[PDB]
RNA sequence: AACGAGCUUGGUGAUAGCUGGUUACCCAAAAAAUGAAUUUAAGUUCAAUUUUAAACUUGCUAAAAAAACAAAAUCAAAAAGUAAGUUUAGAUUAUAGCCAAAAGAGGGCUCUUCUGGAACGGAAAAAACCUUUAAUAGUGAAUAAUUAACAAC
RNA sequence: UCGGAGAAAAUCUCCGAAUGAUUAUAACCUAGACUUACAAGUCAAAGUAAAAAUAUCUUGACCCAGAUAUUUUGAUCAACGGACCAAGUUACCCUAGGGAUUCCUAUUUAAGAGUUCAUAUCGACAAUUAGGGA
């Protein structure tokens, strides 16, 4: 229950955050964006949250995704929505650790 | 809660609590999960591991458990080799 | 309906863990980790604890 | 329905794809994150095709393609442009030049000597080691008579106490034509230094077009220099002093880790102790510390300690 | 001389989530009837609110673009008007409202959400409508709302 | 008691669950979070270990009793936060309290009745911000 999007755009989070709960995909995992068992989105890297939509692509092997897609009107193909975490820091940095 | 007793006059231990919970000297308490040894076949692995851990016990509550117990319980003891000897102080605590 | 076995490790260890039959279906045995020995083994079925 | 249909995944995924490319009104993820030549070639082309015994060994799929031929005509006719984007890749022009783009030219060669003939070609991007490059190497790019031209080498990431700094391991000056022996040697060669655990350090080899002969006095330096710290130097200075007379035509770049022989380089000639680097990360985020970390486990107390180690306070 | 089970004394100051009562002054602040469990809905415990002290730093309004459904509740950089806010420690009471106005849902009423009100003035009398920042002495003054209104070829 | 669908979140309109079969047998450990009065309930990077990634699809506390040799199992406790185990009846009653004690009719309209003739006496469809009666 009180699915919905517990982090909104813009906002700094944490890795491991969850960013939204859903019975069904109203949204998509993005970029550092992964999948829960429940399809819940959580945060993969420490960054800020980002919504977009984008071109929608499923696996080959999945029969109906690929008989979906296939019927498409040659001029366009459908999209989805998709979240994104963009990373706001380095991962490491070197620094002196002793002269020998 | 027995406040003054009839032969001591003191208030009295509410023994249930003392063989629920562990104090430790900072003030925190401790306690089980309720349900960690009931019906595993059916709970997820993931479930069963959350059950396993000890847990701490919330402002109120443990102020409700202070309440039910006497002083005794609340002493620094000094256990040799004891597994919470870390555990009994707080470090980096600003708040 | 089913009930739930008690599948045993035939590992020599002690190990055991509970799992669910079909009163018709055979006895079961699977492989299965056993921490004890940190090896995949045969877990076979030794005794029932209740039909659920 | 009057629409077509795809009817093939591949078509839809080459129409997706382009698409993404394409600009958009709604935000996306890329926003947040002669004429004789050509008859002389039909002419090769039907000569190949005229050729039965091609046509036989294609049907066969036993024919090849000598990768030798094929490299030198790369060099020559299109290699200059896929030599431009792997420079603009490594940020070669973002960083020597800030943000200036020169498209090289002369298809410059570079090889360091290992013993006998058993030269270690410098192209770009290659990976070399310290230890082979221990001596200067040969350089070789047919410049023609009457070719005035300078050569340079230069480390772009180094100078450990300044960052935008970039160290040059030599400069031969007024070189006249493809022979280099002639040039004015304004700075000897000093071996590569990468210090350890720094990671990969990206060498680079330039060369400007040189129209007059122009003395660089104030770019020489005492022979032999071992005062490492007179090795600073930045090209954008450097060209802008001579760029009237210095244009690039030819690049040719290297990476290299720390080796054994860096080691030697540091306390034999350099005469100091070697500095070494580490991969240090941020420690990691924890939410601020509450006096009652309710139903939070036991674990939660270990998060927030600095020493592992038991205190007794006053007793 | 009050028998569905006598009367007297003791147990006994029986117990009563129920009814009633609960004694000087002054200053100050101040909720609720939201939510949750309960042989629980005439009660109580927790959350939430309020409050007192303490520590130190951002809070309220407003908030673009852009986002999550869409032509305003979330979210919300810079600003600007302003002085509050978070955490620590202690603590009860409260958990049944009332009427007006606005939008819905059931089906006039009855539920749900949003806003306001509790005159000593006006509307006749008038808790709930309108005017009204606190409370003082004065045989000063300017004002607010203010049950009144002026058949038709 | 909990779950699914509508109203659309307050009471109303409907379906199901106290599992079921499949199976690759699905480990240990540990950042950050969701949900939440409490209690219970969710998701999960990294590390390690097995194997050569995967469990797929659609629920009941504490106490107390057991079972094996640590590992586990006990509820139509369904009044579903669950008293270990108790029904009727009272008009013979008691105490503490809370309450209460369609069809007319008057207007407007006027097809049709009244031999002829709307309104002598009446009268369809309707009109009144109109008056009463499981
Ligand atoms: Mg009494
Ligand atoms: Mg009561
Ligand atoms: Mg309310
Ligand atoms: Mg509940
Ligand atoms: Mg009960
Ligand atoms: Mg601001
Ligand atoms: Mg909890
Ligand atoms: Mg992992
Ligand atoms: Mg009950
Ligand atoms: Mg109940
Ligand atoms: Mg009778």
């Amino acid at each position: 229950k009180h699915y919905g999007i517990k982090k909104m755009e813009g906002h700094y989070v944490h890795a491991g955050n969850i960013l939204g709960t859903q019975r069904q995909f109203r949204w998509h995992p993005g970029a550092h964006v992964g999948l829960g068992r429940n399809k819940c989105l959580y945060a993969l890297e420490e960054g800020i949250v980002r919504y977009t939509k984008d071109v929608y692509v499923p696996n080959p092997k999945n029969t109906e995704a690929v008989d979906l897609v296939t019927s498409l009107p040659k001029g366009a193909v459908l999209y989805k929505t998709f979240v994104h975490v963009v990373p706001a820091k380095p991962e490491g940095t070197f620094k002196l650790v002793d002269m020998l | 809660l027995t406040y003054c007793s009839t032969r001591k006059g003191k208030r009295k231990t509410v023994k249930s609590v003392v063989h629920r919970f562990l104090r430790l000297h900072s003030g925190l308490w401790l306690r089980r999960k309720a349900g960690y040894k009931k019906k595993l076949w059916k709970k997820s692995t993931a479930r069963k591991k959350r059950l396993r851990e000890f847990v701490f016990c919330s402002k109120t509550q443990s102020k409700l458990l202070d309440k039910m117990t006497t002083s005794f319980w609340k002493r620094r003891n000094w256990y040799a080799g004891d597994p919470y000897q870390m555990y009994h102080d707080r470090t980096n605590l600003r708040v | 309906k089913t009930i739930l076995v008690k599948l045993v490790s035939q590992a020599g260890t002690g190990f055991s863990f509970n799992h669910k039959r079909s009163r018709l279906r055979e006895k079961l045995s699977l492989l299965h980790y056993d921490p004890i020995v940190n090896k995949k083994v045969l877990f076979v079925e030794q005794k029932k604890i209740r039909s659920l | 329905e009057r629409l077509e249909k795809y009817r093939s995944f591949e078509r839809y995924r080459r129409r997706a794809e382009q698409e993404a490319r394409a600009p958009h009104w709604w935000r996306t993820y890329r926003e947040h994150f002669r004429t004789q030549k050509l008859l002389e070639r039909k002419h090769f082309l039907r000569e190949l095709r005229a050729n039965v015994e091609e046509e036989r060994a294609a049907r066969l799929r036993t024919a090849s393609i000598p990768l030798e031929a094929v490299r030198a005509e790369w060099e020559r006719t299109c290699g200059p442009y896929h030599k431009q984007r792997l420079a603009e890749y490594y940020g070669l022009y973002r960083d020597l030049f800030h943000g200036a783009t020169f498209v090289p030219w002369v298809p410059l060669h570079v090889a360091y000597a290992v013993g006998e003939e058993d030269l270690i070609p410098v192209y770009h991007g290659n990976e070399v080691t310290p230890t082979e490059a221990s001596r200067a190497p040969e350089v070789t790019y047919e410049a023609d008579k009457d070719s005035l031209w300078t050569l340079l080498f230069i480390n772009l990431d180094g100078h450990l106490l300044e960052p935008d700094a970039e160290y040059v391991h030599w400069l031969l000056t007024n070189i006249p034509s493809n022979r280099v022996a002639e040039g004015q040697e304004t700075c000897p060669y000093l071996p590569p230094f990468p210090a350890r655990g720094s990671g990969f350090h990206r060498f680079a080899f330039l060369l400007f077009k040189q129209d007059k002969p122009i003395n660089f006095s104030e770019d020489t330096r005492p022979s032999p220099c071992y005062q490492l710290a007179q090795r600073t130097f930045r090209t954008f200075d450097f060209y802008k002093r001579h760029q009237e007379a210095m244009t690039p035509a030819g690049l040719a770049f290297f990476q290299c880790r720390w080796d054994d022989s860096v080691t030697h380089t540091f306390h034999q000639l350099l005469d100091m102790r070697e500095p070494v680097f580490e991969f240090v990360r941020p420690p990691p985020y924890h939410p601020k510390q509450k006096r009652f970390p309710h139903e939070q486990p036991l674990r939660y107390l270990d998060r927030y300690r600095d020493s592992h180690e038991p205190t007794y306070g006053i007793y």
